[PDB]
DNA sequence: CACGACCCGCACGTACGCAGC
DNA sequence: GGCTGCGTACGTGCGGGTCGT
């Protein structure tokens, strides 16, 4: 009994705060009140509200078209289920793909996707609703990654939308090359297989190699935290190269156990 | 002074009653007016009327001051917009600065159970799982494009069809959109729930394969269609953690995806690249979901493949073999 | 479709804050 | 300072809602 009175009176207070704040929220939303000299009688405030409201479900399909265009670089298209030929495409195809509609309208979808995707395409056209991922043209060839979302009714209706000097290496605790970037060959003129399967210090300079060893020691010691080390490095032109390598221990997000040392290797 | 008392508050009783009459009859006609059918717009809660009114009006505010009108009358076929609604799979949220959901699409029912009728105008943080409220909060203000995940309430469940608020199961949402401005701004996102592997509601391909891993992305199982696509036998990968195969330029983003997967329930990773048994890599997008008891047990992954294989260039000591 | 369990929303009566002949 | 028209804020009582075992 004596635990409801307070609870309620304060629930009520919450309601008053909330609601009167709703009113003063609506006040500065209807032109007439926001322009008006001072605050009007709540009653008259929302008299004005009704009167303005009538002066206009929630949005028209046109409005929400606009809306979801401003929510995704994307466009609508319709294609016959099992011939591939395009039937409709929204104009938004041009600001998304640079494709004239005279071009895109005639076409078959298969002749608009990435070649090796065509197989995957017909897989998604065999007779509920469907959704998948493909690559598409760009015109004026650099293709673009387009997510696709649609259904079946005869033909298929859907919407496509697009998602918006140095080199990198992975080692284990010993320093053994585990992964090596391809751009490495530009950096030090080496072929990854001439790097994989063996350590890194044998590429460092005789009077620097200790800095390497104990720096790796610190990297694993300094769990997760970054640290850089400068040293000299054998190119395959026999020539030596200075090197700022930034490394840090990767420990698994779940298990926080070592996986590999990630080093971003830069020349200075 | 009872002769005074009788004058004091009788006037107060019936006049305040008169005002209350005015008040009410003035509210339910606002509600009546609403875009909603009189069917429900009529017998509608008091405050919710205010919610919907405010929301509707603000929506038209930002909408109109996206300019996007002066040439509004002519632009596209109207049947195609009818279809524009339906073709999407996920709902649309127009959420303000302080997180007031001034527009949720109708499609929302199909996914969250809850309707826009119940939600339009309410604060987002009421409906979103905490521990996300701050992530969301970041995503709401200050380029302009947004892409993240959030845990929202759901009243449909795995085999249930319908449910009420009390039984709020958490459903994860891939949110992708922009942030338009009209002086203050407004977030505009398409949210799409991640489909569960056992409760698959859509078709896969031979082009799309499936794997199961431990909570540290150490494999447990995977079907044998791997070989045909990228050249690995499933049994070559069991004890192996997933990071040992990831290309480097991605594993940071993959770290993001994994720590999300732990912190939330599911993730959709970016288009990463994975090193084949031999030369080079293949593009890839994985949909990951965690399986509980109750305690976390497993992680299962719906792996979508995108392309063929830098065909020869070697990357790791696995390929060097 | 009962039943206290309640929780919610609702309005009523009223009490403190401001005009003015 | 009287006592009234004019309004927004506080607390309680009554009716129609949904759980739960």
């Amino acid at each position: 009994e004596r635990l409801a009175r307070e609870n309620h009176s304060e629930i009520e207070r919450r309601r008053r705060n909330k609601m009167t704040a709703y009113i003063t929220e609506l006040s500065d939303m209807v032109p007439t009140c926001s322009a008006l000299a001072r605050k009007p009688d709540k009653l008259t405030i929302l008299r004005m509200a009704v009167s303005h409201m009538k002066s206009l479900s929630f949005l028209t399909d046109q409005e929400l078209k606009h809306l979801i265009l401003e929510a995704a670089d994307g466009f609508l298209f319709i294609v016959s289920c099992e011939t591939g030929r395009v039937v409709y495409v929204s104009d938004s195809v041009t600001p998304v793909l640079n494709q004239p509609q005279s071009e895109w309208f005639g076409s078959t979808l298969y002749d608009q996707v990435h070649p090796d995707d065509v197989d995957k395409l017909r897989e998604q056209l065999s007779t509920s609703r469907r959704s998948f991922i493909c690559r598409m043209r760009c015109g004026t060839p650099h293709f673009v990654v387009v997510h696709c979302t649609g259904y079946i009714k005869f033909c298929l209706v859907a919407i496509g939308r697009l998602q918006v000097t140095e080199f990198i290496s992975r080692h284990n605790i010993e320093g053994i090359f585990t992964f090596v970037d391809h751009r490495c060959v530009a950096t030090v003129g080496y072929q990854p297989q001439e790097l994989l399967g063996k350590n890194i210090v044998e590429f460092c300079h005789p009077e620097d190699q200790q800095l390497l060893r104990d720096s790796f020691q610190q990297v694993v010691k300094l769990k997760g935290q970054v640290l850089s080390v400068m040293f000299r490095f054998r190119s395959k032109t026999r020539e030596w190269l200075w090197m700022r390598t930034s490394s840090f221990t990767f420990q698994n997000p779940y298990s926080d156990e070592i996986e590999y040392i990630i080093c971003t290797n830069t020349n200075v | 002074k009872r002769s005074s008392s009788e004058l004091r508050k009788e006037k107060s009783r019936d006049a305040a009653r008169c005002r209350r009459s005015k008040e009410t009859e003035v509210f339910y006609e606002l509600a009546h007016e609403l875009p909603l059918p009189h069917s429900v717009s009529s017998h509608l809660d008091k405050a919710s009327i205010m919610r919907l009114a405010i929301s509707f009006l603000r929506t038209h505010k930002l909408l109109s001051s996206v300019c996007s009108e002066n040439e509004s009358e002519a632009e596209a076929d109207q049947q195609m917009d009818n279809l524009y609604l339906k073709a999407l799979e996920g709902f649309i949220a127009v959420v303000t600065q302080d997180g007031d959901m001034i527009f949720l699409s109708e499609n929302i029912s199909k996914f969250m159970g809850l309707t826009q009728v119940e939600l339009t105008g309410h604060s987002i943080f009421d409906f979103t799982h905490p521990c996300d409220h701050e992530e969301i909060r970041e995503n709401l203000t200050l380029s302009t494009e947004r892409d993240f995940f959030m845990r929202m309430k759901c009243t449909v469940t795995n085999r249930g069809r319908t449910v009420n608020l009390k039984s709020a199961t958490w459903k994860v949402l891939h949110c992708t959109g922009q942030v338009r401005v009209y002086n203050l701004s407004c977030l505009i996102i398409m949210c799409e729930p991640i489909q569960h592997p056992s409760h698959m509601d859509i078709p896969l391909d031979s082009k799309t394969f499936l794997s199961r891993h431990s909570m540290d992305m150490k494999f447990t199982y995977c079907d044998d269609r791997i070989l045909e696509l990228i050249g690995y036998h499933p049994e070559e990968l069991l004890g192996r953690s997933a990071y040992e195969f990831y290309h480097a330029l991605d594993s940071e983003n993959m770290t993001k995806s994994h720590q999300n997967l732990c912190t939330k329930g599911q993730v959709v990773s970016g288009q990463y690249r994975m090193l084949a048994k031999h030369g080079g890599y293949v593009w890839l997008e994985t949909q990951g979901t965690v399986i509980y008891n109750l305690q976390p047990q497993c992680i299962m992954c719906v792996n979508y493949v995108l392309s063929e294989i830098k065909n020869d260039v070697v990357f790791s000591m696995d390929q060097t073999e």
